């Protein structure tokens, strides 16, 4: 089992971080010459690589800055919690109203419909007896008209 | 820490860049330095030692009752949100929907666009408190007198005209049709 | 020669200050058109290898500006310049490496999780730049042209990948932006890459992380079944009988309620279809079309309907403005309270929390009967485990088949058929995807794309004309030839 953690360790730590292997080369070679006009343009490469690598570190130090300060605000965001409260209790209360009215509701529904059932037709009985006195007169005209034509 | 450690990083590769281009200088000339050689290794050393440690210090580092009663309403309502919205549809009671329209010139009713009793609308709607109950308490009593008024007309009042009126039409259209059908039938043979 | 540097810095923020376009008109919908007056497009500056020296420039550049609007959309005006300069480029295919880069380390600035939806739609809108990894010819659309393990994304996704590592851990430190925008980031990586990229698919199945007797049990069942469904597969016959034990009078004690809240609809609505066949002459209820539908005076009232309107808009300001970014989700059901849990499940009216919890036995019943009666599968998991760190079938099958065969299915198929059938469907629907994943999503390799143009067809207007024998054949028409 001691391989496996030894391995696991060897993962656990990998790293990639290009730029700066990038410098440790051109730091070396000079070296390696240096045991012992083209140089020039090594010169070139010296600065360009030595300024890509500097502005890597900058961002690392930004980064971790800010990211600190969100840590923060939203912790002190968690202590006052004592405004917060009273609000959504009062929406809460509204919510605990409206059920009741709409509850009433469903019960004035039901008696209406328990009503109706103790029964017939309110404008029925309406036209039937509009219809019921609208042509007894035209009788009465008919049956005097042929009292009257005999 | 870790935002310290890479200051210190930084130092050190500040020490080392300018022993570089302090011998890259001396080169230019070529085309007294094995001091600067050596100070070049030994800065170089400085600077590849000075990571790990910046390394592990990163790797380290990652892994006041009213706060417990702010939760508590406010799952509350997430839960009283819920039987609001199943009690509008899913619980709902309906109304009962007997048809009796009017207005004989129309044979299919659709069963669907009933919009009972303009004036029970507003009453209804009265809710969104015992005065509207009470309203209904009287509606009802209302309808079953208007009701019952002209249901007992049409069995006494009119029924009782009709009968001896319709009884008493026969008698002038049939024996007329005698005296009218008998002369003039058999005159003209 | 840092001189010159510094110098194209205050060249290139001088005349970037004159193009005009603002940062709803940069982001969101467009991409800047080729107005920059194309000498600049060849390199040949002001204050003057080649190519690394404008990186740093442009990079330097860049990171000064972001230390707001005049940063942001300086920076995005980097980008589209860099896209828009790929040709007059010593080797252009070497032009993806400094783009992913400049855009990287922009997300590093970014000093919110609100900066960071507020700047988000520019990388949705772009994401065809992305791939093309070095084609510097635009990619047929539903291809990426990009691998995981290669030059731009070598380093790239480990970092992308710390970043919402990182963003995960501080379980209780999180506000609702946070959640938010880890979903925007996690989606934006799952598409960048195929399919079947041994990548997106999850390539080894990696399974996540009296009111006190009712809780109790509750508690019991969930630690020890549904979190763990292979250390309850393959364990003694006395384990798989301690869950047996709390599982079932917890469920009666649910299939109990349900019963109850299924069973007052069912008079509410036979009352009314009673009452309506029997005050009208002719009419016929059609039973059995239950189909929940509400009542006419709400749904005509316009006072009531707007109520409604205003009340909602009241709570999703409340719920969404801020000082309210510590919010429970809904529907999340909280264990260790112990007596809201009681109370959230005991209620006769909201069914919602009842359902959660048998989709989760369903759920995970399904993989417990597929292990045990298919060998390849197991195969599979041991393998995958192994790969990681180097009687009781009867009274498993039985337990299985107990609850989502015997109980639930011959209940709800009787009771609602509108959710009776889904959880068919999902529990159908998830064999699929896991014998997919058994193999390597060869299934979603032969999608072809087909590329290729085509034009309007061929409509014929003519009619067919006529011949000179008039009559027909020429037989009978020899008839009408004579005089």
């Amino acid at each position: 089992q001691k391989q496996i953690d030894q391995v696991r360790t060897k993962v656990h730590y990998s790293e990639v971080d290009t730029p700066f292997n990038k410098y440790l080369d051109i730091l070396g070679k000079v070296t390696k010459l240096t045991g012992s006009q083209n140089i020039s343009q090594l010169k070139e490469s010296a600065h360009l690589r030595f300024l890509d690598l500097q502005s890597s570190i900058d961002t690392k130090k930004v980064a971790d800055e800010n990211w600190e300060t969100c840590q923060q605000e939203t912790l002190a965001k968690l202590e006052n919690l004592k405004d917060k409260l009273p609000d959504i209790k009062s929406i809460h209360s509204k919510l605990l109203l409206r059920i009741g009215k709409l509850q009433g509701l469903y019960d004035s529904v039901q008696v209406i419909n328990r009503e109706v059932e103790g029964l017939k037709g309110p404008k029925e009985l309406e036209s039937i007896n509009a219809s019921m006195k609208s042509d007894i007169e035209n009788v009465r005209q008919e049956v005097s008209s042929y009292k009257e034509k005999w | 820490t870790y935002f310290e450690s890479l200051c210190e990083e930084e130092q050190s590769l500040q020490e080392s860049q300018t022993h570089l281009l302090n011998i890259l200088d001396i080169l230019s000339v070529l085309a007294k330095l094995p001091d600067l050689h050596r100070e070049l290794i030994n800065s170089s050393i400085r600077l590849r030692y000075d990571k790990y440690q910046t390394r592990e210090a990163q790797l380290l580092e990652d892994t006041p009752k009213s706060i417990s009663e702010y939760y508590s309403t406010f799952e509350h309502l997430n839960r009283d949100t819920l039987r609001y919205i199943n009690l509008l549809k899913r619980l709902s009671v309906d109304l009962a929907k007997q048809v009796e329209v009017s207005d004989p010139s129309v044979t299919v009713y659709e069963m669907d666009k009933w919009v009972p009793s303009e004036k029970l609308q507003g009453i209804l709607e009265q809710y969104c408190i015992r005065g509207v109950d009470a309203q209904i308490k009287n509606y009802l009593d209302q309808i079953k007198m208007a009701r019952a008024k002209f249901g007992l007309e049409n069995k006494y009042s009119l029924k009782e005209r009709l009968s001896t009126l319709t009884k008493e039409l026969n008698h002038w259209r049939k024996e007329w049709d005698d005296i009218e059908m008998l002369m003039f039938g058999d005159d003209a043979h | 020669t840092e001189e010159l540097i510094q110098n194209s810095i205050g060249f290139l923020q001088k005349t970037f200050k004159a193009l005009p376009v603002s940062f709803d008109s940069i982001r969101h919908e467009p991409l800047p058109s080729s107005m920059l007056h194309a000498s600049v497009l060849n390199f040949e500056w002001e204050p003057l290898d080649r190519d690394s020296l404008i990186d740093i420039i442009l990079k330097r550049f860049i990171i000064d500006s972001m230390t707001l609007e005049k940063g942001l959309l300086n920076s995005c005006i980097g980008l589209d310049f860099v896209y828009n300069s790929r040709f007059n480029r010593s080797n252009p295919a070497s032009w993806g490496n400094t783009f992913f880069e400049l855009f990287s380390t922009i997300i590093d600035l970014l000093n919110s999780p609100s900066t960071f939806l507020k700047f988000w739609p520019y990388a949705e809108s772009r994401i065809e730049w992305f791939k093309m990894n070095t084609s510097v010819e635009p990619v047929s659309l539903g291809e990426s042209n990009l691998i995981s393990y290669k030059q731009p994304l070598y380093e790239k996704l480990r970092h992308w990948n710390d970043i919402l590592a990182k963003l995960e851990n501080n379980d209780i430190l999180n506000t609702v932006k946070h959640y938010n925008m880890k979903y925007k980031l996690e989606n934006f990586l799952s598409e960048l890459l195929p399919i079947n990229e041994e990548s997106n698919f999850n390539r080894s199945a990696s399974i996540s992380a009296s009111d006190v007797i009712f809780a109790a049990d509750y508690n019991f069942v969930f630690y020890h079944l549904i979190i763990c469904p292979i250390e309850f597969a393959f364990s003694d016959l006395e384990y798989k009988n301690d869950v047996d034990r709390s599982l079932s009078p917890l469920l009666d004690a649910i299939l109990e309620i349900e019963e109850n809240f299924y069973s007052k609809i069912k008079m509410n609505n036979r009352t009314r279809y009673s009452l309506e066949e029997a005050l009208n002459t002719e009419y016929y209820a059609n039973y059995d079309v239950m189909t929940p539908k509400l009542p006419v005076y709400m749904k005509h009232s316009n006072a009531m309907k707007m109520d409604r309107n205003e009340f909602w808009a009241n709570l999703q300001n409340i719920k969404e403005s801020d000082d309210y970014t510590l919010r429970p989700t809904i529907m999340d059901i909280s264990l260790s309270n112990t007596t809201c849990l009681y109370k959230q499940l005991t209620q006769e009216d909201d069914d919602y929390y009842r359902k959660q919890f048998i989709l989760q036995l369903c759920f995970t019943t399904n993989l417990i009967r597929n292990l045990i009666s298919s060998d390849e599968t197991r195969n599979f998991y041991k393998s995958c485990y192994l790969r990681e760190n180097p009687v009781n079938k009867k009274r498993g099958l039985n337990l299985c088949s107990y609850i989502c065969d015997n109980r639930v299915l011959k209940f709800y198929k009787i009771k609602d058929p509108d959710f009776y059938r889904v959880i068919r469907k999902l529990m159908s629907s998830d064999e699929k995807f896991t014998t997919a994943k058994i193999d390597g999503f060869k299934e979603f390799q032969n999608f072809r794309i087909s590329k290729e143009k085509i034009p309007p067809p061929a409509f014929d207007e003519t009619f067919k004309k006529f011949t000179f024998i008039k009559m027909g054949n020429k037989l009978i028409n020899n008839v009408w030839k004579i005089p």
